[PDB]
C-alpha cells in the first residue's frame, strides 16, 4: 500500500542523488558493494546516536510518522542549523525492528523501521526542510520515485527478518520462539564463529538479491528500442 | 476512431477481451526459424503470443508487430500491471491484437 | 525555427494545446490490421492518439511517429510529468502533433 | 503453435533445454569481423552464443536474431532471472535458439 | 581522430562549447510534417535544437540525428548530468553536434 | 568459435586486451558530419572510441557498430561495471572490438 516512513537526516537531497539513496555507515554507493560492511540488526538497534540518527551495521532507520521523525530529529542533529526528513516508501527492505526482535528490542519505545542496505533513491517520494529545529512543512517531491511500484508493496513481515535478528551466538533468543525456528546455523546449533559468519552472509545474500528487484525496476527503463527493420 | 481496448476490440470479427489486472508472470522469446515469436503468461496459467509474422499481417502489420514485442519484454521487466488485452481466440495460444496498461 | 512548443502549435492549423501537468494514467497500443496505433489517457478523462500512418502523411513523419509512440510508452513507464500536448484537433480523440515534459 | 519453450524445443533437431533459474554472470559483444556475436555466461560457468548470422539462418530469423542480443543485454544489466534456454548442442558454445524468463 | 567533446568541436566551422553541468529541464518532441525535431532547455533558460533532417546534412549523419534524439530523451528522463555540448551558433536555437556526460 | 572475450581478441592481430574493472567515467556522443563516433573514459584517464564506420568495415559489421554504441550509453547511465575492452590499437584512440560486464 501507499504508507510512508520517515527520517531526520543532515545529508541533503544531492549528497542523497549522488550516492543512490540514503546510506548506512561507511558505504557510499548503494549498488557498490566494493567496500565492507556488517550486517547485524540487533547491533543497529543497539548503537548509540551521536548527532546521526541509526545508520550503522548495515541499516538505515525510519520512523512511522513524521511528528516521530521531527522528535528524533530534535534529539539528535539540534546542532544542524539545517536537516531534513526525508519521506519514504514502504518496502520489503524494510524491517518492523520491535516484531523482529520482540522482548530483546533494545529501544521499543521508538518504534524503528530500518532498511537493510539503506533506502535507494527511487524509494524516496521526497523531503521537508528543518531549520533551527523549526518543520518546514513544504514537501518537496522526488522525480526519481515510482509510485506505482512502490504502492504495490509493504514492509517485510518479521519471519521474513528471524533469521537476521544477530543474537549473540548463546542467546537465548536462538532457542526460543519464533527465532529458534529461523537459527543460521552456529547460533545455537569445529570452526569458531560460524554463528556470526552465517548472519553476515545471510545479510549480504538478502541485500543482493534485493538489489537485484531494484535493478530490474529502475533500469529497465534505460532500455532504448531500436527500429530493427531500418537496422 | 476508438478511445479505449475495449472499443478497439470490437471493430474485429473472431476477438475477444480478457481482463487481466495484473503484471506479466512470464516471458518467452524465440529465433528459431518459422518460430520468430514471443509467448507471455499469468500466474493463473493464461498464456498468449504474439504470432509469427505472415500472410496473416498487412505491411503496415510488420513493425507494430515488433513494438508489441518490444512493449511486453519491458512490460514484464517493470511489472507493470496490464489492464486488458485483446486477441484473436482463432489461434492457440490466444493471438495478441493489443495492450492496456493502467494502474 | 520554435523554440517551445506553444510557438510550434501555432504554426500549424487545426491545433491546440492541452496543459496536463500530470502523468499518464493509461497506455494502450495496437497492432490490429489499420489500427496500428496508440492512445493514452489522463486522470482527468483527457484521452489523445497518436494516429495511424496515413495518406495525410508526409515521408519525413514515418519515423517521427514510431518515435512518438516509443516516447509515451517510457513516459507511462517512469511516470514522467506531461506538461504539454500539441494536438489536432480535426480529429477524434485529438491527435498528437508534439510533446514537452518538464518537472 | 507451441504453449512454451520446452514444446518449442522439441519442434528442432539438436536441441535441448538447459535450466538455469539464475541471472546472467556475464555479457560480452563484438563487432569484429566475422564475429558480430554475444556471449553470456552464468555462475555455474555454462557459456552459450547467439551465433554470427549466416546461410544456416533464413532471413526471417535476422530481426529475430538481433532482438534476442537486445533481451540478453537488458536481461544482464536488470539481474534478471532467466529460467531456462532453448540451445543447439551441434555448436560450441551451444547456440541460443529460445529464452524463457520467469521469478 | 579527437580524445574529447572540446576538440571535435574544434574541428568545425562556426560551432562553440556550452559548459552546462547540469541535468536538462524540459524535453520536447514534435512529429509535425518540416518540423520533425527535438527542443531542450536547462534551468538557466539556454535552449537548443536537433535539427530537423535536412539538404545540409550527409547520409552518414541521419542515423546520428536519431541516435541523438534517442540520447537525449533517455537523459532528462533519468535526470543525467549533461557536462558540455558542442553546438553550431549559425542557428536559432542552436543546434546540437555532440553531447558530453560525466560527473 | 571463442567462449570469451580474451579468446575472441588472441584472433586478430591489431587487437589487444584492456582490463578495467570500473564503470565508464564520461560518454560522449557526435552527429557532426565525418564524426559520427562515441568515445568512453574511465577515471584513470584511458580514453576508446567507437569509429565512424568506414572502408575498414565489412557490411556485417555496420549493425553492430550500431549496437555498441547503444551498449556502451546504457553502461554509463546503470553505471555498470565494464571488466574488459578488445579494441584494435593501430588507431588513437583505441577503437572499441569488443566489451565484457561482469561484477
Ligand atoms: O493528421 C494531421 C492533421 O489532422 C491533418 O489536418 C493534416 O492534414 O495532417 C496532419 C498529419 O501531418
Ligand atoms: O586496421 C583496421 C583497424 O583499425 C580496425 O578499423 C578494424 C575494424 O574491423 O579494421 C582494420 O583492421
Ligand atoms: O546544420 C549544421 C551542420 C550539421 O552538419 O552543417 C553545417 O553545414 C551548418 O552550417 C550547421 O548549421
Ligand atoms: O540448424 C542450423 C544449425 O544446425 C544449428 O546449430 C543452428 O545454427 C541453427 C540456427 O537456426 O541452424
Ligand atoms: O560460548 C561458550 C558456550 O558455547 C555454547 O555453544 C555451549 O552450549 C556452552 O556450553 C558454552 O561452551
Ligand atoms: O492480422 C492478424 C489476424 O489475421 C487474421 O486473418 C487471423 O484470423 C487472426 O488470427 C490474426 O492472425
Ligand atoms: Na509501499
Amino acid at each position: 500500500n501507499d504508507d510512508k516512513l520517515y527520517r531526520a537526516d543532515s545529508r541533503p537531497p544531492d549528497e542523497i542523488k549522488q550516492s543512490g539513496g540514503l546510506m548506512p555507515r561507511g558505504q557510499s554507493e548503494y549498488f557498490d558493494r566494493g567496500t565492507q560492511m556488517n550486517i547485524n540488526l540487533y547491533d543497529h538497534a543497539r548503537g548509540t546516536q551521536t548527532g546521526f540518527v541509526r545508520h550503522d551495521d548495515g541499516y538505515v532507520s525510519t520512523s512511522i510518522s513524521l511528528r516521530s521523525a521531527h522528535l528524533v530529529g530534535q534529539t539528535i542533529l539540534s546542532g544542524h542549523s539545517t536537516y531534513y526528513i526525508y519521506v519514504i516508501a514502504t518496502a520489503p527492505n524494510m524491517f518492523n525492528v520491535n516484531d523482529v526482535l520482540g522482548a530483546y528490542s533494545p529501544h521499543p519505545d521508538e518504534q524503528e523501521v530500518s532498511a537493510l542496505g539503506g533506502i535507494p533513491y527511487s524509494q524516496i517520494y521526497g523531503w521537508y526542510r528543518v531549520h533551527f529545529g523549526v518543520l518546514d512543512e513544504q514537501l518537496h517531491r522526488n522525480r526519481g520515485y515510482r509510485d506505482r511500484y512502490y504502492s504495490n508493496l509493504d514492509i517485510a513481515p518479521a519471519a521474513d527478518g528471524y533469521g537476521l535478528a544477530g543474537f549473540p551466538p548463546e542467546h537465548r533468543a536462538w532457542r526460543e520462539e519464533p527465532w529458534i525456528h529461523h537459527a543460521p546455523p552456529g547460533c545455537g546449533n569445529s570452526m569458531s564463529n560460524t554463528c556470526d559468519e552465517k548472519t553476515q552472509s545471510l545479510g549480504v545474500k538478502f541485500l543482493d538479491e534485493y538489489q537485484s528487484k531494484v535493478k530490474r525496476q529502475i533500469f529497465s527503463g534505460y532500455q532504448s528500442e531500436v527500429d530493427i527493420y531500418n537496422r | 476512431t476508438p478511445q479505449n481496448i475495449t472499443d478497439l476490440c470490437a471493430e474485429y470479427h473472431n476477438t475477444q477481451i480478457h481482463t487481466l489486472n495484473d503484471k506479466i508472470f512470464s516471458y518467452t522469446e524465440s529465433l528459431a526459424g518459422k518460430r520468430e515469436m514471443a509467448i507471455i503468461t499469468f500466474k493463473n496459467g493464461a498464456t498468449f503470443q504474439v504470432e509469427v509474422p505472415g500472410s496473416q499481417h498487412i505491411d503496415s502489420q510488420k513493425k507494430a508487430i515488433e513494438r508489441m514485442k518490444d512493449t511486453l519484454r519491458i512490460a514484464y521487466l517493470t511489472e507493470a500491471k496490464v489492464e486488458k488485452l485483446c486477441v484473436w481466440n482463432n489461434k492457440t495460444p490466444h493471438a495478441i491484437a493489443a495492450i492496456s496498461m493502467a494502474n
